[PDB]
RNA sequence: AAAAAAAAAA
């Protein structure tokens, strides 16, 4: 009666941005980013590459409900260094690093195959 | 207790307090004495009735792990505040403790 | 603040089965990786289920559930469908949906199995994955029965039905779960204590250990990181292994590329 | 209704008089017949008064 | 009687061979009943007994129906034992084999029933391997997001998108003609507008020419499923002829308004009184959801706080996500311990392939014997697996409860169940709203309700909730009088036939049920004068 | 009868604070609030006049000025729809709005409380954790209801009196009504443990769920060679304000306090919080439950009802996080004590059984003295059950002495979460002496409670005491011995609840207009006087 | 419009129209059952 | 009343294991050995056919209602 | 029962009327619906 | 105390005050409240409703209407609570608005 | 059908509730509702000494089938060979002896 | 549409 349509839980409805930047008032360069229809998968590996970076101080992501498929990214960076550039950054090793493996995942079953 | 507890022995040696956080004592003391008065309006008699009724719901937890040290005939529990709330004439256990 | 350089070592390849090893990454990265074999990987399963005569023991519903379940070969046709969502067609295009058909009527005194060898399809590379199964002509097990059987019949039965398979992945129904159980594992002496053994010795060691006999535990390194995983992808018939493992990482590197797209979108404001 | 709303103060119980029953009764000369429905109409004097 | 399974040496026989007896309930206390035979075979240095009358074939048949499907019930507390007596017979299952034919007016019947891994002995006496009613899953008994918690059980939603405990709930409708002789006629067939009076907003569409559904239809909302129009009655007025712009009234059957489903079968036939006699059975799918009430075999019941997809749940080294996390806070108040045995003896038997045995007071069954078998297979002694976090991967540090149990949905669903009102019918005695979810009725506002809102001291939720949205009204009163007074509100006239009074008359806003108070009161020959100055 | 209500089942749900409560769909479009039109809204409330009542958010009527009705349910005549200054529309139950949540059977003040609406997804009323306590709710299939006020002044009423946060103290006993329960309680007592380091990593992801965090982060507790936080620094950004307070732990030993190490706890029993932030101790339900003196009830009463209730759900999120980190589980490996823990166990119940023996002995022998005030049955029977009763508790010692600190048994046991010192007894140890009306099984048959006894055995066996623990499995008449003892429970608990109610009933009828007056005395409804200050000091 | 149903135990194609009596011309058994419907009614596969 | 396609915690296929299973149990072998021989080494998939019920061979065995 | 219809028929015979063979029986069918008699307990009559 | 339960002094105080307000033992039957002189409609609201109503109507006995379930059979604002007072609009006080 | 166990007209001094609907829910509920027996006292006595578990039901009575309410120890369930007695004819045991 | 009875949930 009260069950939700399956398909909202990855696809945005009219007019629903996927990401919605908030600026932090408490303190200097922090931003709070929002993004809907996702989920652990893309908060969790942003995360974990912005963490490698030394020029962050805070990154830390939430899901607020389960029942609300939207997660948020607290990002606190040093002064020269934005917030969004550093999730540009983030993305773009998460990206590189993916590409790196899918063509090692291809050699590997390639000389798996052929060798026998 | 507030003359045996802010007395100058403790207020001084044992709790040194200084002067301005003598009146902030002193002012936050009233303020919460005033604030802990009752409000006027106040259903009270509803309040006490639900107050001690709400107890007698919980007055079976303690029916197992009995066995008794005194043969002394004694009414415990809900009927027992049923003799109390009706104001028996013939109680079903009388004693005197003499 | 750079990437890691993950290295793959692959310990077993078969056709319904892949054990691999993830050399220096993060452990986000390989969780994500499970999570998008499990959930965002897309193939084909039934969808639009439509029945003309259903005069047998069992009601409509149930029969569909049972049919959208059956796993669909669908190595070459998924990365080319659309979704139907995305489509400019109405009524079910070639290039959106694959028709599939069944009609079986019993009229043997005999019990009539019908299974996944009655359900015929318009196009000639999706299949039910028993067409793995009806070539071997080698069978000593004994049994010719390795067909997923849908329902049974009696006689005057008959089970008449159109049906359109669509495109899609398990975070929406798990009908489109191409995987069957996707084993990860990470540090199997438990030398980083990320769990804690009451009793050690209570305790059977894993496939992947490195310890012998009389030893129950690696000696405790804090300075250790997650940078070795085992997986262990096991696929339900519906998508090659490898393929599962190459089109999970294709559809993380969709997803990361359409949130950069959308960030570089909002940040001209 | 142009009638003043006024809350009430007090519940002034008593007992009905057979006088004040008798003035304040809409059914003029009593309720006479038990019969409720007579042809298609109801019937005054009866219990569909 | 291995020979009576194969011919004739039947119970009779070996009652009649003179080694059985029927001793009743007031023999017992002149006769001594061994418990075991290990108890005759004592030496009399130490015996207990040395003059047996009579022994026990199994002490387990002390036991009933419904409380011997409990698997090891002498390690579980007792009312805990008599909570799963009273839900096994809620539970939910293929109650009977010929239920295609059967037209009852409430069914549940499972998709995919099975027998338990662990079995007693007495569930193979009433057909319960033939006729279950539940599902083996796999639980693990973790914290998981904090979902789970007082009772509550969290499930797998891709193991419920897979097919997990799914059901069929079958209701039945009924109607019939009448051709009495004196009485109103009435038919079955497809209502018209132009000539049926009263007809309510439905779609009538779907019927067929005899005004009866055909299978197959799918129905939902209001929509109407039998179509019976009755004749009015003859009111020829002869003042206005064109006023009988109808000459039948609908009567038909409506389906109920918050269910949705396909018509599953239809029947026609005859009653006793030879009339036209219709029953139609009609299927919903009832798919688990948050709120449905699932319970174990050994008390632990509870609801759906949530349900997880495979991604998000917890998962073990072997990839096994499990159906079903329940809280480990149910167990040590409530002391089932029973059910971490069945839950051992689940995995045991899953892992080795055998039907376990879970017969009280057996001696060949024992935790260490279970814990020795269970480690030969690769496995904790304990059957605690290391699990790791659905939505990070990281390994939880503390080792956690898993293997199969056997759990049964239970026939309390939460859409059975809601209700919501706004505003609807009421009575038409005390215009107050209706009662029960069928007839759209309002909650009770009880008195402990209004004791408590007294306790708050708020006045005006008091007022709202018994005078604002239960019954208001107006009246009339005379000022002199204090009763009820006439006023004609068309030509603003009032009236006191009592008092002779037609200036002072004053209007007061009261409750319904205190005017019919006031009014019984007063033909108690009592005056309830509300002297409003 | 009352008019806008709705009632569903219960479920769960720890990611909303306490002042709020889940509202399906259904019941939000169902239900209707009577919003007045203000030119502040004149556009929203266009533009949900606009949207009908098939989409959420909307509109099922307009109530203009003169009572006429507008019905929104069906597309009328958009010259119906013009909103003048005044109107009244009926919208739909949003989010923010405040409502009434009530459980049946009402006990007392707090079993019907004020709360905010969210509308969430699924079919049932989901409200916090915290709340089950004063609701009495068990998450087992309870139905619940839910009142929706009508005007301004009621839902004023509602946010100044009502809600949860103000709802924290009970008047009956000067405590709080609300705890921190279950396992969020556990992950509390196994958080603030003196072992838990917690990395930069995980604190980070913890720090997201603490919305009254000042976005600066504390100092770790180590800093070479890798920085770590422990459990305490990050329960010390929940606690806010300035808290100070001295409680002790559940296992705090006596003779720890008359020592040296009073103020250096060496098991960390000494719970101390100063300034706000934790310093000492590992918390329990003797620090966060609903006992005097605790946390909440010092927090509610140095910072005010709101800082209290949302310290009730931060608490919270912080700890059901960090509780995927570290996990909790019961199995059969927690309820299996050591062998040589189970040989003391059984040898002491052997010990007990030959002393009863040997009781009886006596007792035939005419060698028991009776004691004075009770007759010779009496004191044999006083003195078995004593003996019984001694055997099982020093059996139940044993066994939790015996328990290591990886068992979860015991650490729910001394979080208070759930279970006791009986629980343990009887799981591990042995169940004891079953009591039908405090007494002996009584000999149902010709001096035999069972037919496979002796008659005249006075023995521990027929008399019903079960030598056995849970994990060992009853005898067969044990186990009929304890259906007895556990009938009695059920029985208890049916013929009281009507007496009861009856009580209360009598109670709140004969005092329901008592009330404290404005010049501070107390009086009824005839304004004769009771009290000249209530309760003898006004307050 | 004559329409047809099932006879419970001869399983025949009985037709009439919507005013005779419910009863089975080849063996006289009260009980018949309608017949599924032609109109098709789709059904999604989750 | 038959055999579910997929397994439940796991989804692997089983819905062509059922016949099979019966024929490996008429043969000679016990349920462990066939369970072994059918491939299903997860117990998740042998609680699958450990405790499945075959109904529909009760069901096909009354009439059916269209000649 | 004795006199029933359905005495000593085999699972055959039941399955042919539409029958469950595992059903128990011991029930009335009154008006189309299915009636159950619960046994009575009463004090023995003719015992001092 | 024998169940361990505590319950505040004051909540107690008021009805052991409640019981001795009139001299005698009042006990809360039907046989100590509706031998009060509270009015008709609280004392017919507990028990013996018609006898309560039919004795005020033999010896008219008029209900003041102070009692709360009084007010609650009236559908009025009961004179309790918050509803223990009248707000008035000061006539002076509307200064500038908009 | 009514369950009203007497005259039709005199069914205010008659014992209610002897006959009921039969649960068809489970297998097991069809089971329990035939072995059911029902305890002629009402469901409003306060005194707690006919709904105790006696010894003298062992093997006779289910101890552990009870409704929760205000029915419990009055309404209970037959053991698994409980076997009631048909009667017979006291005669020839009479001229045996 | 009313009234009564029965079975249940907390
Ligand atoms: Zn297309
Ligand atoms: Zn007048
Ligand atoms: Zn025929
Ligand atoms: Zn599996």
């Amino acid at each position: 009666m009260n069950a939700p349509p399956t398909f909202e839980s990855f696809l945005l409805y009219e007019g629903e941005k996927k990401i919605i930047k908030e600026l932090d008032t408490k303190v200097t360069n922090a931003a709070i980013f929002t993004i809907n229809k996702e989920d652990h998968t893309l908060g969790n590996m942003i995360r974990n590459q912005l963490l490698k970076d030394p020029n962050v101080l805070f990154a830390g992501y939430k899901v607020p409900h389960p029942l609300e498929h939207k997660f948020v990214i607290r990002i606190q960076t040093t002064a020269d260094y934005s917030p969004q550039e550093a999730f540009m950054n983030a993305i773009t090793d998460l990206l590189a690093e993916l590409s790196l493996f899918e063509e090692r995942f291809k050699d590997a079953i390639k000389e798996k195959k052929e060798g026998g | 207790l507030i003359r045996s507890t802010l007395c100058t022995k403790y207020v001084s040696e044992e709790f040194r307090l200084s002067t301005e956080a003598f009146e902030w004592l002193v002012g936050e003391i009233e303020t919460r004495f005033q604030q802990a008065q009752a409000n006027p309006g106040e259903m009270v008699g509803a309040l006490a009735a639900q107050s001690l009724g709400e107890p007698a719901t919980q007055m079976t937890l303690n029916t197992f792990h009995f066995a008794g040290v005194s043969s002394k005939n004694v009414t415990l529990g809900v009927p027992r505040l049923k003799e109390i709330i009706n104001i028996s004439k013939k109680p079903k256990a009388p004693s005197l403790t003499v | 603040p750079y990437a890691n350089q993950p290295s793959v070592q692959i310990t077993e390849l078969t056709d319904d089965n892949v054990k691999f090893v993830l050399e220096d990454t993060e452990l986000s990265v390989a969780n994500s990786l499970r999570r998008v074999f499990i959930a965002e990987t897309p193939t084909l399963a039934i969808d639009w289920v439509q029945l003309e005569a259903n005069s047998t023991v069992l009601s409509d519903e149930f029969l569909a559930h049972r049919i959208g379940l059956i796993p669909l070969i669908s190595d070459d046709v998924v990365e080319r469908l659309q979704y139907t969502r995305d489509c400019i067609c109405l009524d079910f295009c070639p290039e959106c949906s694959v028709e599939f058909t069944l009609d079986v009527k019993c009229s043997e005194e005999q019990t009539r199995h019908v299974t996944t060898a009655d359900l015929k399809s318009s196009n000639a590379k999706v299949l039910p994955v028993t067409s793995r199964n009806q070539g071997e002509e080698d069978n000593e097990y004994g049994e010719s029965n390795d067909e997923i059987l849908i329902i049974k019949l009696r006689k005057g039965q008959e089970l008449k039905l159109r049906a359109y398979a669509k495109k899609g992945f398990g975070k929406e129904h798990a009908k489109w779960n191409p995987t069957a159980g996707v084993c990860f594992e990470y540090d199997p002496d438990n030398s980083m204590r990320h769990t804690l053994y009451p009793k050690p010795d209570e305790w059977p060691k894993s496939e992947h250990t490195e310890l012998e006999d009389d030893q129950y535990e690696a000696p405790y390194n804090w300075e250790a990181k997650p940078n070795k995983f085992f997986f262990n992808v096991e696929s339900a018939g519906a998508l090659k292994p490898e393929n599962i493992v190459v089109m999970g990482v294709q559809v993380l590197k969709n997803k990361l590329s359409n949130l950069q797209t959308q960030l570089s979108h909002e940040s001209q404001n | 209704s142009k009638a003043p709303l006024r809350q009430v103060k007090r519940v002034q119980f008593g007992i009905l008089s057979p006088d004040e029953i008798r003035r304040m009764s809409v059914t003029e000369g009593g309720v006479q017949f038990a019969e409720t429905m007579e042809g298609g109409r109801p019937k005054l004097g009866g219990l569909m008064d | 009687l291995k020979e009576r399974d194969y011919n004739n040496y039947s119970w009779q026989v070996l009652v009649a061979s003179g080694v059985v007896e029927y001793i009743d309930t007031l023999e017992e206390e002149t006769v001594m009943i061994a418990m075991s035979p290990y108890d005759l075979k004592q030496d009399k240095d130490y015996a207990y007994c040395t003059t047996y009358t009579h022994c026990e074939i199994h002490p387990a048949m002390i036991l009933g129906v419904c409380a011997s499907i409990i698997p090891f019930p002498d390690h579980n507390q007792s009312p805990r034992n008599t909570y799963q007596s009273a839900m096994g017979k809620q539970a939910m299952g293929v109650y009977i084999t010929n239920f295609h034919v059967r037209m009852d007016t409430l069914a549940h019947v499972l998709y995919y029933p099975m027998k338990p891994l662990v079995t007693t002995r007495s569930m193979e006496y009433l057909r319960f391997r033939e006729l279950p009613a539940g599902i083996n899953s796999i639980v693990a008994i973790l914290c998981y997001t904090g979902y789970n918690q007082e009772d509550s059980v969290i499930l797998n939603a891709s193991a419920v998108e897979r097919g997990f405990f799914r059901s069929v709930f079958y209701r039945s409708y009924k109607d019939s003609e009448n051709k009495r002789v004196g009485d109103q006629e009435e038919n079955f067939e497809k209502p018209h507008r132009g000539t049926c009076q009263g007809m309510r907003n439905a779609h009538y569409d779907k019927l067929d020419d005899d005004g009866i559904i055909a299978p197959g239809i799918r129905v939902s909302g209001d929509d109407v499923v039998i179509g019976k129009t009755i004749t009015l009655p003859e009111n020829d007025d002869e003042l206005d002829s064109n006023t009988k712009r109808f000459s039948k009234r609908d009567a038909s059957t409506f389906l109920r308004n918050s269910e949705t489903g396909i018509v599953d079968q239809v029947m026609l036939t005859l009653n006793s009184e030879g009339y036209k006699f219709c029953k139609i059975r009609v299927r919903s799918v009832r798919i688990p959801q948050i709120g449905d009430k699932f319970a174990s075999r050994h008390g632990q019941k509870g609801t759906c706080g949530i349900q997880y997809r495979q991604e998000d749940m917890a998962f073990t080294c072997e990839g096994l996500a499990p159906d079903i996390i329940i809280n480990p806070h149910a167990i040590p108040s409530r002391m089932t311990i029973g059910h971490l045995i069945e839950c051992l003896q689940g995995k045991l038997g899953s892992n080795k392939g055998e039907i376990g045995d879970a017969t009280p007071f057996n001696d060949a069954v024992n935790v260490q014997k279970i814990s020795t078998f269970l480690q030969e297979y690769g496995y904790h002694l304990r059957g605690n697996e290391v699990m790791y976090n659905g939505h990070t991967g990281r390994k939880i540090n503390a080792q956690v409860f898993l293997g199969p149990t056997y759990y049964q949905r239970l026939k309390h669903m939460v859409d059975d169940k809601i209700h919501s009102r706004a505003r609807g019918p009421v009575q038409i005695l005390v215009r107050q709203p209706m009662e029960g979810r069928a007839r759209d009725g309002g909650l009770r506002f009880g008195e402990m309700e209004r004791d408590c809102q007294i306790s708050h001291g708020a006045a005006q939720f008091l007022r709202e909730r018994l005078f604002e949205v239960s019954d208001p009204y107006r009246v009339h009163i005379c000022n002199f009088c204090g009763l009820i007074a006439i006023a004609n509100l068309r030509n603003n006239t009032f009236e006191c036939k009592g008092c002779k009074n037609k200036t002072q008359i004053s209007q007061v806003r009261l409750p319904y049920a205190a005017k019919l108070l006031f009014q019984e009161l007063m033909s108690m020959n009592i005056a309830p004068r509300l002297m409003v100055t | 009868r009352v008019d806008f209500s709705a009632r569903t089942v219960i479920t769960p749900d720890p990611n909303l604070r306490i002042d709020q409560v889940g509202v399906p769909r259904s019941i939000a479009q169902n239900l209707t609030f009577p919003e007045l039109v203000t030119p502040f809204n004149i556009d929203r409330m266009q533009e949900l006049v606009r949207r009908g009542n098939s989409q959420y958010p909307g509109a099922k009527y307009i109530v203009r000025d003169n009572g006429e009705r507008i019905d929104l349910r069906f597309h009328p005549k958009s010259s119906d729809l013009h909103l003048q200054c005044g109107y009244k529309v009926e919208r739909h139950l949003r989010d923010d709005d405040l409502v009434i949540f009530n459980r049946q059977p009402t006990l007392h003040k707090m079993s019907m409380m004020g709360h905010r609406v969210k509308v969430l997804p699924w079919s049932t009323f989901r409200m916090n954790l915290s709340c089950t306590s004063p609701y009495n709710a068990d998450f087992d299939g309870d139905e619940m209801n839910l009142h929706v006020p009508q005007s301004m002044e009621t839902r004023a009423e509602v946010e100044n009196i009502h809600i949860t946060p103000r709802q924290i103290i009970t008047p009956q006993a000067n405590k709080p009504v609300m705890g921190i329960v279950q396992d969020t309680l556990t992950a509390v007592r196994k958080m603030t443990k003196r072992d838990v380091f917690i990395t930069r990593e995980q604190v980070m992801n913890l720090l997201m769920f603490l919305p009254t965090w000042d976005a600066k982060m504390p100092q770790p507790c180590i800093l070479k060679p890798r920085p770590l936080w422990t459990g305490k620094q990050i329960f010390s950004l929940i606690i806010p304000g300035n808290v100070n307070m001295i409680r002790t732990h559940s296992t705090h030993p006596d003779e720890e306090d008359e020592g040296p190490y009073k103020w250096i706890s060496p098991g960390d029993t000494k719970v101390m919080v100063e300034h706000g932030e934790l310093i000492m101790g590992i918390l329990c339900k003797k620090s966060l439950g609903t006992s005097a003196g605790s946390l909440l009830h010092i927090c509610f009463l140095e910072l005010g009802h709101d800082i209290a209730g949302r310290f009730y759900g931060n608490i919270q999120t912080v700890i059901n996080n960090w509780l995927l980190f570290e996990g909790h589980s019961i199995g059969i490996g927690d309820t299996i004590a050591d062998p040589q823990t189970y040989n003391e166990i059984q040898q002491a119940i052997k010990k007990a059984k030959d002393d009863v023996i040997n009781v009886i002995q006596k007792a035939h022998n005419m060698e028991l003295e009776p004691t004075p005030g009770n007759t010779l049955r009496q004191t044999f029977e006083n003195k078995v059950n004593r003996i019984l009763n001694d055997a099982r508790d020093k059996t139940g010692g044993s066994a939790k002495k015996s328990l290591t600190e990886y068992n979860n048994l015991k650490a729910m046991v001394v979080s208070g979460s759930k279970g006791s010192n009986i629980n343990i007894s009887q799981v591990i140890a042995c169940v004891g002496q079953q009591n039908v009306e405090g007494k002996r099984i009584p000999y149902g048959f010709r001096k035999r409670t069972l037919p496979h006894f002796i008659k005249d055995d006075y023995g521990p066996e027929s008399r019903g005491f079960v030598e056995n623990s849970y994990l060992a499995g009853l005898t067969p008449s044990e186990f009929y011995f304890h259906a007895m003892g556990g009938r009695e429970g059920l029985i208890d608990t049916a013929v009281k609840t009507a007496e009861t109610g009856y009580i209360q009933r009598r109670l709140i009828k004969a005092m329901e207009s008592v009330m404290v007056n404005y010049d501070g005395t107390v009086r009824n409804s005839v304004g004769q006087l009771i009290q000249l200050r209530y309760g003898e000091d006004g307050l | 419009t004559a329409m047809t149903y099932i006879c419970g135990e001869c399983h025949h194609e009985n037709e009439m129209r919507p005013r005779d009596p419910i009863r089975c011309r080849e063996c006289g058994y009260r009980i018949m059952y309608k017949k599924r419907t032609k109109r098709l009614v789709v059904f999604d596969a989750r | 009343m038959i055999i579910p396609i997929r397994c439940f915690t796991c989804g692997k296929v089983i819905g062509n294991k059922w016949e099979s299973y019966l024929g490996l149990l008429q043969a000679e072998y016990t349920e462990g050995d066939a369970l072994d021989a059918l491939g299903l080494k997860r117990y998740c998939c042998r609680r699958m056919l450990l405790g499945h019920v075959d109904l529909i061979e009760k069901l096909l065995n009354y009439a059916p209602l269209e000649k | 029962s004795t006199y029933c219809l359905l005495s000593q028929l085999t699972d055959r015979d039941l399955t042919e009327l539409n029958e469950c063979p595992l059903d128990p029986g011991g029930y009335f069918i009154i008006n189309g619906s299915e009636k159950v008699l619960i046994a009575q307990e009463k004090m023995a009559t003719n015992t001092v | 105390q024998f169940y361990g339960l505590y319950v505040n002094y004051r909540h107690l105080a008021l009805l052991c005050d409640v019981m001795t307000a009139k001299g005698h033992l009042m006990a809360i039957t039907r046989h100590g409240i509706n031998r009060q002189d509270t009015g008709a409609l609280m004392r017919c609201s507990f028990e013996e409703t018609v006898d309560v109503l039919m004795d005020a109507a033999a010896h008219a006995e008029t209900d003041p209407m102070r009692g709360v379930s009084e007010n609650i059979i009236m559908g009025q604002l009961p004179k309790m609570g918050t509803g223990c007072f009248d707000l008035l609009l000061d006539a002076e006080k509307c200064r500038f608005g908009i | 059908a009514t369950g009203n166990w007497g005259d039709q007209k005199k069914a205010h001094q008659a014992r209610a509730g002897v006959s009921q609907v039969l649960n068809r829910l489970t297998f097991a509920s069809t089971l329990s509702h035939l072995r059911r027996v029902n305890s002629p006292i009402g469901r409003d006595g306060k005194l707690a000494k006919p709904r105790q578990l006696h010894n003298t039901l062992w093997g006779m009575l289910c101890p552990a089938e009870t409704p929760e309410g205000a029915a419990v120890g009055l309404v209970k369930n037959l053991a698994l060979m409980a076997y009631i007695s048909v009667g017979s004819q006291p005669s020839p045991i009479l001229e045996f002896l």
